């Protein structure tokens, strides 16, 4: 059984099992077999010239010990049989390179988007959308490779859960930070209560035909004010938003960073347990 | 089955004339299995959202040239086919008897999706001409500025 | 006879085979020389490379103004990278010689890579800064003069 | 009520050329051995019974035919499904609505919801690999998947829709009466307000009448941003109703699809 | 615009026709009455052929 | 200023024109030599050719 | 060294239960028989040679041990991997440079370098089909392909910081002095093609204002 909570990062702890198939602990008992000093071989022996040790997994410890049970009144004739523990260590090396760290690097790019600007030509929602996308493909991916049982969730699928989720929240505060800052006057109210908190409180807390030739240079010169005014409350929407992404940035790294950090570090904790055993396998 | 409905079920004894009495091929019994498939499955998972993602191709006609996203929903749109195709490839052999019907129904919507990224192309060229880079004829103007908006009720 | 759906029995001969010339042993070898039928592959592979290949020169119509030739022409790209994962499935894995069909993806993926290219120098010429770069005159001469009428494009005045 | 989905399993054992007037079966204990069950990783086994059956064919009355089915109930441990499958359906589900938040100026409404479409089409992959693939009924994931994939459909219509209503101006539509009464002055008095709703020489005759023209055509370009600007209120509100609608029916969807079974479940 | 409009209405109606073409050979495909062309019996316990 | 943006932008025209018929070109012979590649493979007329 | 592999496998053959003072086995030739061998379409068979070995142990000194290795060293014919996994790697990697050619105002800089990382992405699928997966040590494939995978993010990082760099307003941002002296003075030498009545006077104060705004 795969125990998956920190897959790849995982140690395994395989049982082999021998046993009479025919005969009772009274019939038929089992000892270990003993070296040439008289040593007692009470674990798997490796020949250490032949071993060629297996691409993905590292033989940590091989205990073995013999049980004896199934010997009360009740239970009848005492029943016995020879347990090893294959303690085993995955090299995670292939996940590193081929899933994890590409997986981490996409999934890092959506911190990128605050820095694009909140235009027409931006392309924030681009990249952030398309990060989604793309771990969507890793999804994919990793489908192929972790196990199927459901007594926990496996560190990669956790990862890449956590990853997609904060990407979702990048797209959500990219598409809000593009509508604060697209709003027009035409269109949008210049709230005051929003500018304050953001642009103010925020840094501080971190004759007939003269007439109509003069009443027509006097409508193009209220037109040009009109529109320095409408650009004018423009501008200050733009700044808004970019107050906004500017904080949303720190929080969503800050987000970012933690959640990557212990999700790992559940694993940089995982290390096969100092057992009192020899290596199964002599340096 | 959680696939296959039997319809027919027969059982057969088929003897052969022209083979000798002697041939182990004169005679047999046949026991027939005419089946029919259940298609929830394949529809619900495939042919609904592969019919509705080809269907949605046609709302770039009705998406305005200065949206800048008309060639780019259709090009989508053929990848999101191309999925499609590639899931399908996986499930039946690669046989010549005949094309299968989700293969034909992909091949005419792949077709389309790519006359229709065509006309998006023609269209956003034509969006996009200037006096500096072509001349509006007089012709062309009769022809689609009042003439067929008329035929076709244009507001 | 049960006919295979993908393979076509052209020739069946059987033939003895001698030893050359103890220990010697003759064969008695039967041959199939065996045609595919590609009709799986021609509208799974062929015809979509085909249409592909049909936008990545279409690409060259878009104008440059519409602010969409790098979105058609490496979504195309993308979309050959999926027909690449289709084919990854069926190939041979022999590395004697390459099969055609591998030949025309790979001739397919490089057209629209060089499409993805000049739809780039061209989108480079078009917003050119007229203050910051100064057009050479041999430029002018070639593009302007010269290449416009072999081209049938006429500049309106 | 696949992931969520029982299972009552049988094994029915019985002498296949001995019937029940020569060889007798009978079971050993009421339920099967699970002493030595190993755990599963996939299945929780609730309960498991030994059943003993006799069956007398009129046409053979005096030889009865014995059989023990052992069924087991079983209940799918569903951690796997909601980590791989539901939660990236949920998350393609909330990412549905966000595009009616979107200004069409921003020029990334349909990039928004294509790509979300696309990033489905990429996840079918998972999704049909995952799923059995059998026809007795659409399983409870699937209906998920089927709603989730309309429905981002339907908003790609209703986004293509939107877009086209920013867009019209008056050099292509009027405004008609009745989109004016519905969006501009009904919806606003039920919605929270947050937007608005010498001079005969031939030069000198030349240069007057040519700024009175400039006045003239300013006018009629303020006239025509001013219906425009109309035009893009209407579908700003149609667009903030439909994010309200469509935010609604993804927790609607997401309830009635799996909240009955996960009831079911707690009450008991 | 025009020429958008004149392909909507042209196209549009191509692709609905086909795949409504393409689907009912499909849907209307069922196995035949008989399990033998030419042999009018069904082989069903209901229509047992005594001697 | 326009003047001058129109120049750069015509030759843009021309260019992407002339890369319209290489492309074309291109991929008319390459499609045809790999397509008459293809079909002109037949099999052997007898089991055992010289 | 993965798709330019050398291999070296063995195959040690000797008497299970019989020792060499029971049983002796003996090579019939220093090299393994290769008359009747099929030529493989994936491995060139470069060496083959066959070993015996005696093995006498401290608690068996009067019973060797006796083994046959033959040895096979083998080359990977790597055109396969290379056309199928190669070529399409280097074409996204030329093309991940072809993002600082596109100007800025095209508005598809980051369209071709988010799409040049989602074709790459997919092409993962393709090459983890490919590819064999083992943890001993990273391929040289698989070396190329993080190279690839690195370089493409690295342009879309410095992409995102030139696409910053082009639309800084001059009301909000400011030119530090530095950035004027590194890229508009020293860095444009090395290189070049590139260069740097009440109503009246109402209506006058209109003319004069409309002549301020412009300037
Ligand atoms: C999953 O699926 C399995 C079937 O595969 C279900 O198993 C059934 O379980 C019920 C009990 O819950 C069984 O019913 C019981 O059968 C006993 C044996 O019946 C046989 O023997 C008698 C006597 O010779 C015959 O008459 C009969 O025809 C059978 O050959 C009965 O002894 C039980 O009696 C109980 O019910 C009666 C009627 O209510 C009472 O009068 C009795 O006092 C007593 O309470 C009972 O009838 C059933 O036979 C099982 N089927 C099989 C095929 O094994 C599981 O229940 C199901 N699990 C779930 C949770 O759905
Ligand atoms: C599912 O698949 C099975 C096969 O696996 C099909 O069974 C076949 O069905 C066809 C049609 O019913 C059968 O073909 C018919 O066979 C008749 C008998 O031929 C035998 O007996 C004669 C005796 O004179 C011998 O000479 C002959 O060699 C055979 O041994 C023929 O009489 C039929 O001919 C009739 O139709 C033809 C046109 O097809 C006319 O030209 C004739 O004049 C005449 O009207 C006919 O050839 C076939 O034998 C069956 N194969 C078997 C049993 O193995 C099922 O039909 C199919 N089910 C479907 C598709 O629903
Ligand atoms: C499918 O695959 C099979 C093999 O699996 C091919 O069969 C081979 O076909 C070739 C060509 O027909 C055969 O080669 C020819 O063999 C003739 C007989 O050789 C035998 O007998 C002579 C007796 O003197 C022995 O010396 C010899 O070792 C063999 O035992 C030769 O006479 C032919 O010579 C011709 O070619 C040589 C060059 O190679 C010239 O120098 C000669 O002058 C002359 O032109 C020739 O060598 C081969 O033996 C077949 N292999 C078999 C039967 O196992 C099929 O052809 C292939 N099918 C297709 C369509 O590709
Ligand atoms: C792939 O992997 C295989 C296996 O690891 C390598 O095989 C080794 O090949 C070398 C030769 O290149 C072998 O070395 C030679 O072994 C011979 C046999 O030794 C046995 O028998 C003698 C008695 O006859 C015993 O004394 C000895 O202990 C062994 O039991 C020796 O006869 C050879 O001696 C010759 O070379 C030495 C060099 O020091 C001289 O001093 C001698 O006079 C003489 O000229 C030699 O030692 C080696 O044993 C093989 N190993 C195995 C396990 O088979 C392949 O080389 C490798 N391929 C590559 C990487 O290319
Ligand atoms: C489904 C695929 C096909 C879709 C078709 C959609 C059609 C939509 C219909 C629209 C036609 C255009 C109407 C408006 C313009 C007319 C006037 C004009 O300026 O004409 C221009 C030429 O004509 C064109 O530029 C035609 C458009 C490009 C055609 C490209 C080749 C065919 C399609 C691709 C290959 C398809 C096959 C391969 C791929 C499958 C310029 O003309 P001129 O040189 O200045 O000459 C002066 C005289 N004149 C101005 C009066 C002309
Ligand atoms: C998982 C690992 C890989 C993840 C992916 C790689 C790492 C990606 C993440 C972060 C690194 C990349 C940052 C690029 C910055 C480009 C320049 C820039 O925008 O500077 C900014 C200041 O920026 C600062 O004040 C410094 C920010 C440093 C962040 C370092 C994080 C580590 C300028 O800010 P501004 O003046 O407000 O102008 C932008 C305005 N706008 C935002 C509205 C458009
Ligand atoms: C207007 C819009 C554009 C149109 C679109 C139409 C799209 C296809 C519609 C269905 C065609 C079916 C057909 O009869 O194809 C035939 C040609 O098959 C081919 O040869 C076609 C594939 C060509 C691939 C490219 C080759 C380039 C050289 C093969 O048919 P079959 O395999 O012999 O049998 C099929 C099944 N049936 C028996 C029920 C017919
Ligand atoms: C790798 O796997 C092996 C096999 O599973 C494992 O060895 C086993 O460990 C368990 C403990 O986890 C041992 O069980 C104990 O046995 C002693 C008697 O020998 C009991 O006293 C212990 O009782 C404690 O635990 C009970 C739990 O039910 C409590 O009820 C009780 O009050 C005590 O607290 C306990 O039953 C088992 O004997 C061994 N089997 C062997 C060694 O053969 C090994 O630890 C695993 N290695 C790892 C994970 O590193
Ligand atoms: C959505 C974001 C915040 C989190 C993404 C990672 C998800 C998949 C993580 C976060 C918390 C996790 C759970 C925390 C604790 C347990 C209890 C354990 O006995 C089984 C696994 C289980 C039930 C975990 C399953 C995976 C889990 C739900
Ligand atoms: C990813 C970020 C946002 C949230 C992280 C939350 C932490 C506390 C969660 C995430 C995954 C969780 C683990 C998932 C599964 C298991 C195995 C179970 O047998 C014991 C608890 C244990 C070991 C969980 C402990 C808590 C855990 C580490
Ligand atoms: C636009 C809407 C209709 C979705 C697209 C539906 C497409 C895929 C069509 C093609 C063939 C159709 C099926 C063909 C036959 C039947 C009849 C009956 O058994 C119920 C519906 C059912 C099973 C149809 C469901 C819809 C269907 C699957
Ligand atoms: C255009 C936008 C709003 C999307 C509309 C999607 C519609 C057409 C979809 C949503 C759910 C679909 C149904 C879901 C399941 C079944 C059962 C089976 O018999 C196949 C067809 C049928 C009956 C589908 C027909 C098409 C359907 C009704
Ligand atoms: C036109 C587009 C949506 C392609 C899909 C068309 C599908 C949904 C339509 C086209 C014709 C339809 C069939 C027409 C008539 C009947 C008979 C009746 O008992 C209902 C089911 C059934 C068998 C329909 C099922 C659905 C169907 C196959
Ligand atoms: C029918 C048998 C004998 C084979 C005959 C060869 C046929 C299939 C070949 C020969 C030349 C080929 C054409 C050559 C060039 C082009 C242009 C390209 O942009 C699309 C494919 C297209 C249009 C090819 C289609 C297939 C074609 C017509």
């Amino acid at each position: 059984a795969v125990e998956v909570t920190y897959f790849p990062f995982d140690w395994q702890n395989c049982s082999l099992i021998f046993r009479s198939q025919t005969y009772n602990a009274e019939e038929v008992e089992f000892t270990f077999a003993v070296d040439n000093d008289g040593k007692t071989i009470n674990k798997i022996d490796i020949d250490t010239e032949a071993y060629t040790e297996n691409g993905e997994w590292a033989i940590d410890f091989c205990p073995g010990v013999i049980r004896r049970h199934h010997g009360g009144a009740t239970d009848g004739p005492g029943e016995t049989d020879v347990i090893y523990s294959l303690i085993i260590r995955r090299k995670p090396l292939f996940y590193v390179i081929n899933i994890i760290v590409p997986c981490v690097l996409i999934s890092g790019l959506v911190l990128l988007a605050y820095f694009l600007p909140a235009q027409a030509g931006g392309q924030k929602c681009t990249v952030s959308i398309n990060v989604l996308l793309a771990q969507t493909v890793f999804l994919f991916l990793i489908a192929q490779k972790i196990p199927e049982t459901s007594l926990s969730v496996p560190l990669l699928g956790r990862f890449l859960i956590f990853v997609m989720v904060v990407a979702t929240l990048i797209v959500m505060n990219c598409v809000i930070v593009l509508n604060v800052s697209q709003r027009t006057p035409t269109t949008h109210a210049m709230s005051p209560r929003l500018r304050h908190v953001l642009l103010e409180l925020l840094p501080r807390l971190l004759a007939p035909e003269v007439r109509c030739c003069v009443d027509a240079v006097n409508f193009v010169a209220e037109s040009t004010r009109d529109q320095e005014a409408t650009g004018e409350e423009v501008s200050d929407w733009v700044r808004m938003g970019n107050a906004l992404d500017n904080i949303c940035f720190w929080a969503a790294l800050v987000l970012f960073s933690v959640g990557s950090s212990l999700i790992f570090l559940g694993a940089y904790f995982n290390r096969v347990p100092d057992l009192p055993y020899a290596p199964c396998i002599q340096p | 089955n959680g696939e296959w409905e039997i319809v027919h079920r027969p059982a057969r004894v088929n003897v052969d004339p022209r083979a000798p009495l002697d041939s182990p091929s004169r005679q047999d019994i046949t026991f027939y299995l005419i089946i029919r498939r259940k298609p929830l499955f394949y529809i619900i998972n495939i042919l609904v959202p592969c019919v509705l993602i080809s269907f949605m191709v046609n709302l770039v006609f009705y998406l305005p040239a200065d949206s800048g996203e008309k060639t780019s929903v259709a090009i989508s749109v053929l990848l999101a086919q191309s999925v499609f195709l590639l899931l399908i490839s996986k499930r039946l052999p690669a046989t010549s008897m005949a094309i299968p019907l989700i293969g034909k129904f992909l091949l005419f919507g792949m077709v389309l999706v790519t006359m229709v990224v065509v006309i998006c192309v023609i269209v956003l060229n034509i969006h996009f001409r200037t006096p500096s880079t072509h001349v509006l004829s007089e012709g062309v103007k009769k022809l689609f500025l009042e003439t067929l908006p008329e035929l076709l009720h244009m507001s | 006879f049960i006919e295979n759906g993908q393979w076509e029995i052209i020739h069946k001969p059987s033939r003895l085979i001698q030893p050359p010339g103890e220990g010697q042993r003759q064969e008695v070898i039967f041959y199939l020389i065996i045609r595919r039928k590609p009709l799986f592959y021609l509208v799974n592979v062929i015809a979509p490379c085909i249409l592909i290949t049909l936008l990545a020169i279409f690409v060259f119509y878009l104008p440059p103004d519409a602010g969409e030739k790098m979105g058609l022409s490496i979504f195309a790209l993308l979309t050959l990278t999926v027909f690449l994962l289709l084919l990854a499935d069926k190939v041979p894995e022999t590395s004697l010689s390459v099969p055609i069909i591998i030949k025309y993806l790979m001739f397919t993926m490089v057209l629209v890579t060089f499409s993805v290219i000049l739809s780039v120098v061209v989108l480079n010429l078009h917003h050119r800064s007229p203050h910051t770069h100064q057009m050479p005159l041999w430029v002018r001469q070639i593009f302007i003069h010269k290449l416009p009428l072999y081209l049938r494009l006429k500049r309106p005045k | 009520h696949f992931p969520f989905d029982e299972q009552n399993c049988s094994m029915k054992l019985g002498t296949w050329t001995y019937d029940g007037s020569v060889v007798a079966i009978n079971p050993e204990s009421d339920q099967p051995d699970l002493s030595n069950f190993m755990e599963s990783g996939e299945w929780v086994i609730k309960e498991s019974r030994g059943w003993k059956h006799s069956v007398t064919y009129s046409c053979c009355p005096d030889t009865p035919y014995l059989d023990i089915t052992y069924h087991f109930v079983m209940q799918r441990l569903p951690l796997y499904f909601i980590v791989n499958v539901i939660i990236p359906c949920l998350l393609f589900s909330f990412l549905t609505g966000l595009v009616f938040y979107l200004p069409t100026d921003s020029g990334e409404k349909m990039t928004l919801s294509i790509s979300v479409l696309l990033s489905l089409t990429v996840f079918l992959l998972v999704i049909v690999e995952l799923i059995p693939s059998t026809s007795s009924a659409v399983p409870l994931i699937g209906k998920y998947m089927l709603f989730t994939m309309v429905f981002v459909i339907a908003s790609i219509i209703i986004t293509v829709i939107v877009i086209n209503t920013h867009h019209r101006s008056p050099s292509t539509h009027v405004m008609p009466n009745w989109v004016r009464k519905v969006f501009i002055d009904t919806i606003p008095n039920i919605m929270f307000f947050s937007t608005m709703k010498l001079i005969k020489h031939p030069e000198v005759k030349s240069a007057i009448e040519g700024i009175k023209y400039i006045a003239e055509t300013m006018k009629s370009d303020q006239e025509s941003n001013n219906a425009a600007a109309e035009w893009k209120y209407v579908a700003m509100v149609m667009d903030h109703i439909l994010l309200g609608v469509f935010m609604l029916v993804c927790i609607i969807g997401t309830l009635a699809v799996f909240a009955g079974r996960l009831i079911e479940l707690n009450q008991q | 615009r025009t020429v958008d409009r004149l392909c909507l209405f042209v196209v549009t109606p191509v692709m609905v026709v086909g795949t409504a073409w393409i689907f009912l050979q499909g849907v209307y495909n069922q196995p035949p009455p008989q399990p033998f062309p030419g042999d009018p019996y069904s082989y069903n316990v209901q229509d047992k052929r005594f001697i | 200023h326009d003047a001058l943006k129109e120049d750069w932008q015509f030759v843009a025209m021309v260019v992407d024109r002339l890369f319209l018929w290489t492309f074309i070109i291109f991929t008319s012979v390459g499609t045809l030599v790999i397509f008459l590649d293809a079909t002109y493979h037949l099999p052997p007329p007898d089991p055992f050719p010289s």
